[PDB]
């Protein structure tokens, strides 16, 4: 607080401006290091209320956006409770709690002037889930074609006129915010913000809606930072795991034959800057995979809603009127081989990517790229077992190849006897769905992808005891978690640091039979050909759930 | 127009020189004389793109503009060309009939200037736009004169659409004849380096969807051009094309696509090509293990392989036999061993056994006359690792007599040149192929100042020892910085280390009589530092007990005195 | 520079150089370039040739990028450097630097000798040579120009009419238009080829119906009516398709911005008018199809039920191709961008009307953008901008209701092109926007006639003009004495009631921090903030006893050789 402080004051921000809002003793700590941090270097403490303050103000998003993203809500938590396990679903209706919520939803809105259209078309009792899910696909259809003709560049001298004033108001050089966190020992090397660009951008996303500010630095670099108004309260979570696989990756780095194909791991930054508001920069033209299934779909004479309205009629006229259930999964292999041959077909996504490079050239060293670094993540997943890859949670870097993912969040009791987190993946171990294996190889698949996902186990294994001495406290406070999760968590006693103790042994074991040749010939990397020889059955991805959507 | 009394020499010899002309009237007379004589079918024109032509136009220019000339000029005279893939702009008429509500309903009040003015517009953009194909052609054919990059962008996209347009039973007539022009027209072409070659014809192929099912060699034999990258399309397309039958043309594409992978020289897109290829599965154990770094458990399965080879099972695919016993020469390379297949080197392999060269010795004088009588008959087809043999042979000889030949330094500067010459045939991205050349020059500025050291102590024969020569602590401090990486490969670091001890034992053997005089200290015992080194960087890859084997030439004169003894029991211990 | 080397004298050539550096690099990223000998080159040629430098790392790459005559300057400079500390100065531009080192090295009668060079730099490193490349990030995305469109043919031996793209040619043609020492027939050539891909993308709309004539008129009084909503419907409809929307529209903004600089060539001039002209008068009558279609966030609240027409280019480029596209640099095409906003006004305000076409038609649509420039970076722009207003303020002089209502963005503007413009900008940027701020502000201050007239434009005007004077930079300083100066003589009251509203937002900031601290700029602009307001008959009398003494005490604090700083101290910087 007293040498370096701006590599505090964005999370001291929010963390004091948090506990000290929705609450003794803690925030009155937090108070000393902002009044401390505050003697020293005043202007750059009230430098900082400037950017945090207006930051906050003026990027309140709209009054259509929260009816879009309230809708795309309402919908993917639709077919949630749909096929959450409601019912055999014998004509359904909606549940008494889907009413309550949206009933109380009216004072989630804008006042004035939703309330008589959308209040008239829920109340009337109608929603039996064929007019409420097909009418919020109207209404989610209409919304996002009127967010199409918005303007796409936004100018910053009338959005915030004060960011555009911001570097005649020049002095003490604000570093660049998301920079401290990887290390590089130097620290006298940073880029610091010249000028804030004009003609801020506006991103229509498929699920949600943002906008991105551009900073040219004094070096000469422009750098762009996804600014969301709503970010929800895991993301915290997401971050720490953030501060996890970047945590490997001096070690990673400096070993041998890792180095030679050069994985790391390229995972991004995520700093904070409200208790609801954080900025990360999603830079210029990279997308998801779910966009290149809206672009093909969409570019065919579909849409992603025949697909669930296709495997619905489909499952439930196999129930109704005629019950035959040979069982689901039989049932559920028939359905996808109807998916994957009638619709969304094979090699979707390299006849995305072959048709959108220029120069053949540039494609080839595109995926032999992709096929390492998604190898970094597919270990990334399989550590610290974290959950479904829904294919907009992961996004495809478009110059490079590189590939990282929102949504880290590792999240069973099924054993009430060692209750807490990091239990199975349900029924395939990671996400290599055929449409990507298609554009993985089938040779960088071997040679690329699984020397990898064998180099990195071994070589996180023996530096000496890394393992360990990291995923004490990031696996303990993923315990906190669970504990606070709940409304149980007053059961801190010393069964704590051996119930860390344990799921530490069930990872450093479990990044090790991916990891040792053991003492006979094997072939090399048998657990990796047998995880992915399951990983790709299709009598493996029938079961699974139909939001991993494993046809694509 | 029908008179044969001429020879049809100068149809042929200046008149496709004529294109060369850079003048615009000539140009264009040349090419109204040729367009209208010839037919119009464009099948039949297509084929007198390849079937005539005889002219070689050796190594100069790219020819293809004529030959958009004799197909772009049998195009139709349509006057609308209607775009369709753009969505175009909000349209005049359409867009004002979305207003049923209120009746506005101006009748006929045109008396103002816009009667002067709307109906301007409407005699105007009917005749404004107009566009008929001939026009639309004609203008593009002088861009492709100022620049070579539209020729390509037009190709590309013609190429594989009037192809549409050639039916079967002149299917294989077709293919047999663009076989016998992208590579033996009895021409090589050296027509450019780094730009616009053979690509035009060789991205376009890639984009036919198969007519080039036979050849799979001329697909091979364009890599001493451009187009490394551009046939790997070509070769990679059939296994997403092939059936089971007919595999030998399959498991030929795989070959030689391999031995491409060998020529760019990166391992990763190689081995998983083998395992999903091969037929044992020892090779699959095998190469498996060799990509961790593990040569000694693959040279074991190998040698596991060969006693289960040439036997009732399956017949090895007539390459294994090769890829066991051509990675059990690497997987001896890597580690040390260099004695042992000394003798396999002399009953084969003539062009192995200056590779093997370094068999613990230093000093190459029991047999300085005994090897270029293998040099001077292996240069034939130059490398520049061979050239830096024979670069290396006077290199010593110059260090053996006083004052030597001085024949080097206008015998590496072409070593260098064979070297950009390599360069140049490889692409332009950083390739890892271009790793060992960026050594190479590590090496060339290596020999040259090799050139400045012994002979800047020849000729100080002053005896002023200790106190003049400094820059023995300057410029071998310097060679102390060019460390290189401690990741890039063991074959390139054990060529720096024992060739640096050559140049080392230079500076031992050839202070052998200026050794009484006084033994401030001079003597040099820093072989310990590429020793020490190459211990640690040979312990941080794999292999512990090379790096054990590799402190045995350390009981030399004694190597104990600064720091070497710290790093030694540190190293040795520490292992 | 090239007259001497070994010269004794340059121990006093010291006091200048960074002075230089920046005001060298500060312009030659940016001044582009002009008819290609010797351009860039110079200021290049300037940066190496001079003699702490992490400066002149960047215009080091331009000589080996792109020119073929500094190659032996820049690697001769590019030896000497080679201790330590150089790994993290050459840090940002490497995958540039040793990109460029890969372009040379090459056998042909290409040299001999600075191949060899090249084969020195790349052997005297050996290990600071691959360890700072990794695998490639900028790759090639078939990007503005790449797209292709595929149009229909016909070719004269196949019966169904083929497919095949229809612009191959459109990188090198437009290639070929910029460049200069280029044979005529080629350049003429590539005019006829290039505008007709832009004549092909509006062919499908230059039919007009039959009853049209008139209907304009129906449009324009429609403006003038309440409630407009349309028919209840429920249909599907097409989507955005982001990123082919976008290559097709900046693709055609980079043909019709080619026929905006296709004017400027001479046997090319007249006939790039005539297509002009005849777009920019195509291009006026779609824009009351962009007020009668958006007019739909209006008339009810949402009526959610609408057609919305099917997603076409909403011709709102012109938008963006006037502004953007002729804030050029040869400047005989900045007569184009006057004459084609003369036109457009002229049509604009011929078939809309003359006072309701400041209110919904194409003037402040573009007037927007024209305020927009005048924030941009690149001095280029910000000329495009003050000429764009000051054909603005000429024509909407009498019959504005207009300029009123939009008066705090113009000031603004103006105020932020004096604001901040580098130093090495030509000074006809900073003087010839401070004379149009004089014009426009005696333009709109001809009727307040009393003291009291200080409502809402009046107030935020005069807010923003008398609550700026400090900062820095004293063009924009003695801008503002010079405005306040000039309306106050146009129903001439005194100064202090033209701040007697914001006379206490601009002193809290001058007494808040006493001084000694926030540099040297806002520093002598609160202390020549100070001239203007004692300079005057009747203000600001108290209190300032501690604000005397602390600069009184900042001059009598000799400032050689003591603590006449806060942070950097008088070795670092002079």
């Amino acid at each position: 607080a007293k040498s370096y402080p701006q590599a505090l004051h964005f999370q001291l921000r929010t963390t004091k401006e948090d506990f000290a809002v929705i609450q003794r003793q803690p925030w009155e700590y937090l108070q000393e290091l902002n009044n401390i941090l505050k003697t020293a270097y005043p202007l750059l403490a009230l430098s900082l209320e400037s950017l945090v303050a207006q930051i906050n103000d003026r990027f309140k998003s709209t009054t259509d956006e929260d009816l879009f993203r309230l809708i795309n809500v309402l919908l993917i938590d639709g077919t949630l409770n749909y096929n959450r396990l409601p019912f055999p679903r014998k004509n359904p209706k909606l549940p008494e709690n889907t009413e309550k919520n949206l009933v109380k939803f009216s004072t989630t809105l804008l006042a004035p002037y939703i309330r008589p259209k959308f209040n008239a078309d829920f109340i009337d009792n109608k929603p039996d889930y064929e007019t409420y899910i097909k009418r919020l696909r109207y209404w989610r259809r209409r919304l996002e074609n009127k967010l199409d003709r918005a303007s796409k560049k936004e100018n910053l001298e009338v959005l915030c006129p004060h960011l555009s004033n911001f570097h005649h108001q020049k002095f003490e050089d604000i570093e660049i915010p998301g920079q401290y966190l990887l290390n590089k020992d130097n620290n006298v090397h940073f880029i610091k913000i010249a000028r804030f660009l004009p003609t801020v951008d506006f991103v229509r996303g498929t699920h949600s809606s943002y906008r991105r500010l551009m900073i040219r630095g004094h070096d000469g670099s422009v750098h762009s930072f996804a600014v969301q108004y709503p970010a929800v309260r895991h993301s915290r979570r997401e971050e720490r795991m953030f501060q996890l696989y970047r945590l490997f990756n001096k070690s990673l780095s400096k070993n041998v034959e890792t180095r030679r194909r050069s994985i790391q791991f390229n995972l991004p930054i995520a700093i904070p800057l409200s208790p609801q508001v954080r900025i990360m920069n999603d830079s210029v033209s990279f997308t998801t995979l779910h966009e290149i299934h809206n672009e093909f779909c969409k570019k065919k004479g579909f849409d992603p809603d025949d697909i669930q309205d296709f495997m619905a009629d489909k499952l439930n006229a196999a129930h109704d009127d005629a019950l035959p259930a040979p069982d689901m999964t039989i049932l559920k292999v028939e359905i996808f081989n109807s998916i994957q041959t009638m619709f969304v077909p094979s090699n979707v996504l390299k006849d995305h990517f072959t048709s959108l490079f220029t120069q053949f050239e540039d494609f080839w060293l595109f995926r032999k790229q992709f096929a390492s670094q998604y190898s970094s993540f597919v270990f990334m997943s399989y550590m610290m077992m974290i959950n479904n890859r829904t294919p907009h949670k992961i996004h495809v870097d478009k110059t490079s190849g590189n590939v990282f993912t929102l949504e880290m969040l590792p999240s069973d009791l099924s054993l009430p006897p060692d209750s807490p987190i990091f239990h199975n993946n349900e029924p395939v171990p990671f996400r290599l769905t055929p449409n990507i294996q298609s554009l993985i190889g089938d040779s960088a698949l071997e040679g690329i992808f699984a020397v990898n996902l064998f180099t990195i186990s071994r070589a996180l294994i023996e530096p000496d005891n890394e393992l360990n001495t990291y995923l004490a406290l990031f696996i303990r406070d993923e315990i906190i978690s669970w504990f606070s999760n709940l409304h149980r968590p007053i059961i801190e006693n010393p069964q704590l640091r051996e119930m860390v103790q344990t799921n530490v042994d069930l990872i450093i074991r479990k990044v090790a039979q991916l990891g040792h040749l053991n003492s006979t010939p094997t072939v090399t990397t048998q657990f990796i050909l047998d995880c992915i020889g399951s990983a790709v059955s299709p009598r493996n991805l029938a079961r699974t759930d139909v939001n991993f959507m494993p046809w694509f | 127009h029908f008179n044969n009394t001429e020879i049809t020499v100068r149809m042929e010899q200046p008149f496709l020189v004529g294109t060369r002309v850079e003048d615009i009237g000539i140009r264009k007379r040349f090419m109204t004389i040729l367009d209208n004589s010839l037919e119009r079918d464009i099948k039949e024109r297509l084929y007198y793109v390849i079937r005539d032509q005889n002219w070689e136009f050796i190594a100069d220019y790219p020819w293809l503009n004529q030959a958009l000339q004799l197909l772009y000029g049998s195009f139709n005279r349509e006057k609308e060309l209607s775009l369709k893939n753009i969505y175009c702009l909000s349209p005049p008429s359409i867009l004002q009939e979305y207003l049923p509500e209120n009746a506005e309903m101006v009748t006929e009040v045109n008396d103002l200037e816009l009667s002067n003015f709307v109906k301007g517009h409407i005699a105007s953009m009917q005749g404004l736009c107009r566009i008929i194909s001939s026009d639309f052609i004609d203008s593009l054919i002088e861009i492709f004169y100022q620049d070579p990059k539209a020729i390509h962008r037009a190709w590309v996209t013609l190429f594989p659409q009037v192809y549409k347009s050639i039916p079967k039973n002149e299917k294989y007539g077709f293919v047999r004849s663009i076989i016998t022009l992208l590579s033996k027209p009895y021409h090589t072409r050296q027509i450019s380096s780094r730009t616009n070659v053979i690509n035009m014809l060789l991205d376009s192929i890639s984009k036919i969807e198969s007519l080039e099912l036979p050849p799979h060699l001329v697909k091979y034999l364009a890599i001493s051009y451009n187009a490394w990258y551009q046939s790997i399309n070509i070769l990679e397309s059939i296994q997403s094309n092939t059936s089971i039958d007919n595999t030998k043309i399959i498991e030929a594409n795989e070959d030689a696509l391999l031995e491409l992978y060998v020529n760019l020289q990166e391992e990763d897109m190689f081995y998983g090509l083998w395992r999903r290829r091969a037929k044992y599965t020892e090779t699959n154990i095998g190469l498996s293990y060799e990509q961790i770094g593990l040569w000694d458990k693959a040279q074991q399965l190998y040698e596991v392989a060969q006693v289960k080879a040439r036997s009732g099972a399956l017949p090895y695919s007539q390459s294994e036999y090769a890829l066991w016993e051509d990675n059990w020469i690497q997987c001896a390379e890597k580690l040390q061993h260099w004695d042992v297949l000394t003798e396999l080197a002399k009953h084969e392999g003539f062009t192995d056994l200056l590779l093997e060269c370094g068999w613990r010795v230093a000093d190459w004088n029991s047999d300085r006359d005994a090897l270029e009588q293998s040099v001077k008959s292996v240069m034939d087809v130059p490398t520049p690792r061979r050239q830096m043999f024979k670069t290396f042979l006077a290199l010593q000889n110059f260090a053996e007599s006083r004052k030597g030949d001085q024949e080097v330094r206008k015998l590496c500067d072409e070593g260098i040149q064979l070297s950009l010459i390599k360069w140049v045939s490889l692409p332009i991205r950083y390739t890892p192929a271009h790793k060992w050349l960026l050594h190479g020059f590590q090496q060339y500025m290596e020999f040259l100042e090799a050139t400045q050291i012994y002979a800047n102590l020849h000729t100080t024969t002053v005896q002023n020892l200790d106190s003049k020569a400094q820059e023995i602590k300057r410029i071998l401090q310097a060679w102390r910085d060019r460390l290189p990486n401690t990741w890039d490969d063991v074959n390139m670091w054990n060529d720096l280390v024992t060739w640096r001890q050559h140049a080392f034992q230079v500076i031992n053997n050839a202070y052998l009589p200026l050794i009484p005089a006084l033994q401030a200290y001079r003597g040099y015992h820093e072989i310990a530092w590429v020793i020490n080194r190459f211990a640690h960087v040979a312990r941080k890859h794999n292999m512990p007990d090379v790096c054990i084997s590799q402190l045995a030439r350390i009981y030399t004169l004694p190597n104990i005195e600064i720091q070497e003894a710290f790093l030694k029991l540190r190293e040795q211990a520490k292992c | 520079f090239r007259s001497i080397g070994g010269g004794r004298f340059e121990n006093l050539y010291r006091s200048i150089k960074p002075i230089l550096q920046v005001l060298l690099q500060s312009l030659n990223q940016m001044i582009l370039t002009a008819r290609l000998p010797h351009e860039r080159e110079l200021y290049v040629e300037l940066c190496i040739t001079v003699p702490y430098l992490p400066f002149l790392m960047k215009p080091l790459v331009f000589a080996l990028q792109q020119y073929p005559d500094l190659v032996s300057q820049g690697l001769r400079t590019l030896e000497l450097c080679i201790a330590e500390y150089f790994d993290p100065i050459i840090e940002p531009v490497i995958d540039d630097v040793s990109k460029a080192l890969f372009n040379l090295l090459q056998p042909q009668p290409f040299n001999h000798a600075i191949s060899h060079n090249v084969v020195r730099i790349l052997g005297k490193l050996g290990g600071r040579n691959r360890q700072f490349l990794k695998p490639p990030t900028d790759l090639t995305e078939k990007t503005e120009l790449d797209i292709d469109a595929i149009a229909d043919f016909k070719i004269n031996g196949m019966p169904e009419d083929v497919p095949l793209s229809v612009t191959p040619g459109i990188q090198s043609a437009l290639n070929i238009l910029q460049s200069y020492k280029s044979d005529i027939h080629y350049r003429k050539s590539a005019y006829k080829y290039l505008t007709c891909v832009l004549l092909l993308m509006t062919k499908s709309s230059a039919e007009f119906p039959t009853n049209y004539t008139e209907l304009l008129k129906t449009a324009v009084n429609s403006i003038k009516l309440e409630r407009i909503g349309i028919e209840k419907n429920f249909d599907l409809e097409p989507t955005v398709n982001k990123r082919d929307y976008s290559n097709q529209e900046n693709l055609f903004l980079r043909l019709l911005e080619s026929v905006f600089y296709a004017t400027s060539i001479k046997e090319l001039k007249d006939d790039a008018m005539d297509l002009l002209n005849n777009l920019l008068d195509h291009f006026c009558l779609l824009q009351v199809n962009t007020t009668l279609l958006n007019k739909r966030n209006y008339n009810g609240t949402f009526n959610i039920d609408l057609k919305n027409p099917n997603f076409m280019l909403d011709s709102s480029l012109i938008l963006d191709a006037i502004p953007f596209a002729l804030s050029y640099y040869i400047p005989e095409v900045r007569e184009v961008g006057v004459l084609a906003y003369k036109r457009i006004y002229e049509k604009s305000c011929l078939i809309y009307g003359e006072e309701l076409a400041l209110s919904h038609s194409f003037i402040p649509e573009l007037a927007k953008q024209f305020i927009h420039l005048c924030y941009d970076e690149t001095y280029y722009n910000k000329r495009g901008g003050v000429l764009g207003i000051k054909v603005l303020i000429d024509n909407v002089k009498s019959s504005s209701v207009f300029l009123k209502k939009y008066q705090y963005n113009l000031a603004n503007g103006l105020l932020f092109v004096l604001k901040d413009t580098q130093s090495e900008a030509p000074s006809a940027i900073t003087d010839s926007a401070e004379k149009l701020l004089i014009d426009l502000l005696s333009i709109t201050f001809a009727d307040v006639k009393e003291e009291d007239l200080g409502n809402k434009v009046l107030e935020n005007t005069l807010t923003d003009i008398v609550c700026e004077l400090s900062n820095a930079n004293p063009k924009v300083r003695n801008a503002c004495q010079k405005s306040l100066h000039t309306i106050s003589n146009l129903t001439g009251i005194p100064i202090v009631k033209l701040m007697d509203h914001s006379k206490q937002f601009l002193l809290s900031p001058i007494f808040a921090k006493p001084l000694r601290a926030l540099p040297f700029t806002m520093q002598i602009g609160n202390v020549d903030a100070i001239t203007f307001c004692l300079s005057l008959p009747n203000t600001f009398l108290t209190f300032n006893e501690e604000l005397f003494r602390l600069l009184q005490e900042s001059i009598v604090l000799a400032d050689a050789e003591d603590e006449s700083l806060s942070t950097n101290i008088q070795k670092t910087t002079e």
